[PDB]
């Protein structure tokens, strides 16, 4: 099967640029997409064929009210993916109504990439969970891929800019987002910077480049958690196979992240699951557990030590699984996309679903409630207004939140046998 | 002599730590693969994991206890004990007439 | 089980600081953080690990009136002190009041901590009992340790006012920090300011700026006070058990120190000892006793010789401690320091239980009456007055430590037959 990924609003799209540009990096892949150095890996998970051996990357940067995008559309990345799919507001809901305001200018492109094809599995959203453009545009877009394209997985691999959340629509907006990114999606990844943020002090002293410097780690991320598709496996050969594992109901479908060498400028598998099972390097941010974890091993490790090493986490029981049935862990192997520039050789990641780790989601709606008594950014401009003047359908998404919510905390109870 | 002459102190302050809770419970109530591989962690965390010999540690069981020298149910610290393999080059030496003593000392320590 | 450094206040950073650079001499790591390229020893004991070889000092810097740690951040070293907390009067309950509404940070900080570390063992404070904010914050977190852990054993290695006593308000912050001490703290391996100034300038020139020479005679002090812990050794690898043997109550928990070629500008066992038995070496300044001495070598000498000493010791009766019931002198042999180039090529310490600190106490207690007799310096600072609005713990802290007084008079001979 084939993936489709779509980078989408202003402030998102700088990160979908890094994430390109390493999953050209991370293979054998010149600038324009045409043949250089190794294969044997299959590159037709992303990269479509064109008649001339251009390694097409069934890949689209798509926008709303443009600025940076000249230094996008000029990059050498776009002779790389160039289908002539190249397009050229701010806050969640005339993001939302300014999306469905172009709509048949941009979803010219989403049935050419789907006809480039034999079989397409998903979408990816490289969507910014605050932004008007970056999730309110966000929102909306995979809600047409919804109304399209009912059964075709959208995966929404986000990034949320937490530095204390600036933008005065935040809470509000990502409310939203949690209304179109759970119950108007089929699957979920946050990337969080205050996390990251910490992480980049905790190498050189980056507090404040934050953005323009964190972008090498996020990519590190994106490309790991998709060699494990393209690698001729046993299995996780394809998007559901690394979903199905992990969600017990589809819309706390949110899951969170980690990595382990983050600061680096042998070791043991053992190594990698008990240093990412480090509060200190969960890469998110009153008695909770986990729901289910990913932990991704690469490089050339040896493939007897992964079941002995679970056996240990066994014996040291930091593993603080969910109050009811099997629920465990896979240690998935590949061998990285070997020869990009292999630092802390056999590493390892944690995308992981946590119901303390709810915490992105509710402190976003905590920040909701600090605001919807106040009037204070239901600020109603003439695009913002008109998706919904009463907002009650923000109303709604706040109960449909308080469902995400209660539903992680009922995960947190031994019976699933009843509602969450 | 780092591990039934104990020097390597170090070992046990994790690996008794760990496996004490399962030590509590009488004999023919525990778990050999499951004590097995809290040996070969402690020896992780443990200084003890530089040795290239370090692998031939095999938790073994002795029953009869300390009252051994001319009720079975406490167990666990008055049954337990390690050994090590032996191959045809160094078994002339180190076999079970030594390691019988090595035990019976490390028993007592 | 992996310690807890704790150390606040600028002498205790300074200590501090001498103190993670003479591990880093007696353990092979780069002051760049990594490993060093020099490198059968154990760090994490004391240094928090990250997958990558950074081997970061544990430690909690705090501060109120901003003058140290940004002295501390220009060496190469700072790649090893990444804490991430570097929080921000002289005078006890102004001191007090500045400190105590920090308070949910400190929690949170030592959470993280007690939380990512593997297995506690725990608490190494290190801070100034004279006066700063020792005088204040330093007696107010050895007001909450007690609730925050309390199943594990707050030590200090903090320091003590003895300077002839600008700092005029020392014997009231004196005797609130030693009621301190006295009833919170669960060991205080003390050391007496001049008392160590005043040998310092016996064996060299310092007469006066000799204070940081202190910071690298203690600094041996601590690193020989940890020997046994940090290489391999039959018996003593923990916190607990080379404080269990030595304190033989609750209430009785001080101990004395002493050190052998601290004239550091072969010999057996028994020179070594009968040198460091006299008090000349202790260096803090009716016939009183020890409880328990225990004294600890490193060298290439064999132990035969250590009972031989003790039979020595035995016969000399050189120095005498009858506590009411026996707790034995207890000395070993252990491993030499490894990377760092040392002198003295057989050498140890002395620690024990010497009744006669009740001496310093009792000096204490009367530069606190020639003080409170004349009150001059209440200095009638409104939280300084106020925030004491009766004095009842200035009044009450005088008996407190009478009692370890008197407890210790008890313990000396064959009485204290009973609790209080």
């Amino acid at each position: 099967r084939e993936i489709i990924t779509l980078q989408l609003g202003q402030c998102g799209n700088q990160i979908g640029f890094e994430f390109w540009k390493q999953l050209c990096a991370e293979h054998g892949i010149s600038p324009e997409g045409i043949v250089e150095e190794f294969a044997t890996d299959r590159k037709d998970v992303f990269f479509y064929q064109a008649d001339d051996e251009h390694y097409i990357p069934r890949a689209v940067l798509l926008d709303l009210e443009p600025r940076v995008i000249h230094s996008i559309l000029n990059s050498p990345y776009a002779k790389l993916y160039n289908p002539e799919n190249i397009y050229l507001g701010n806050n969640w809901a005339s993001g939302f109504s300014q999306g469905e305001k172009i709509h048949e200018d941009i979803f010219d492109i989403i049935d050419r990439e789907a006809d480039g094809s034999d079989s397409l599995e998903g979408f990816v959203l490289c969507h910014s969970i605050a932004g008007g453009t970056g999730s309110g545009l966000g929102s909306y877009l995979l809600e047409r891929l919804n109304d399209r394209y009912p059964k075709k997985l959208v995966q929404t691999y986000s990034v949320f800019p937490n530095q204390d959340e600036d933008v005065v629509v935040q809470p509000y907006n990502s409310l939203l987002t949690l209304k179109r990114l759970t119950q108007n999606a089929d699957c979920v990844v946050v990337l969080d910077n205050t996390a990251l943020n910490r992480i980049a002090t905790d190498r050189l002293h980056i507090q404040n480049p934050s953005f323009s410097q964190i972008n090498q780690l996020v990519s590190t991320i994106m490309s790991a958690s998709t060699t494990t598709l393209r690698y001729p496996g046993y299995m996780n050969n394809d998007l559901i196979g690394l979903i199905a594992s992990l969600i017990p109901t589809p819309r706390l479908h949110f899951l969170m992240t980690g990595y382990t060498p983050l600061t680096t400028d042998k070791t043991t598998v053992l190594d990698v699951m008990r240093r990412l099972l480090q509060p200190k390097n969960v890469m998110v941010s009153t008695n909770h557990c986990y729901i289910a974890i990913l932990n991704i091993i690469q490089g050339e490790v040896d493939p007897t030590q992964v079941h002995k090493s679970l056996q240990r986490i066994r014996e040291r029981k930091l593993a603080n699984f969910i109050p009811w049935g099997p629920a465990s862990i896979q240690v998935a192997l590949s061998r990285k996309s070997p020869y990009l520039p292999s630092a802390h050789r056999v590493s390892g990641l944690m995308m992981a679903n946590h119901t303390s780790i709810s915490s992105l989601f509710e402190r976003t709606c905590r920040q909701y409630d600090k605001l919807r008594k106040r009037e204070a950014f239901l600020e109603q401009f003439r695009k913002e207004d008109m998706f919904k003047d009463n907002f009650d359908e923000m109303d709604t998404s706040r109960e449909i939140v308080q469902q995400l919510i209660d539903e992680y905390h009922a995960a947190t109870r031994p019976d699933y046998i009843s509602w969450g | 002599k780092r591990y039934f002459l104990m020097d390597q102190g170090d070992f046990f302050v994790h690996f008794m730590d760990l496996a004490e809770e399962e030590l509590r419970k009488p004999v023919e109530d525990i778990t050999p693969p499951r004590l097995e591989a809290l040996l070969e962690l402690a020896l992780r965390m443990s200084t003890a994991n530089t040795d290239p010999f370090k692998d031939d540690l095999k938790i073994d069981l002795m029953p009869h206890d300390l009252i051994t020298q001319l009720e079975l149910a406490l167990s666990g610290l008055e049954a337990f004990s390690f050994d090590y393999i032996v191959k045809w080059p160094l078994s002339l030496i180190i076999n079970r007439k030594a390691l019988t003593r090595y035990q019976m000392l490390f028993r007592h320590m």
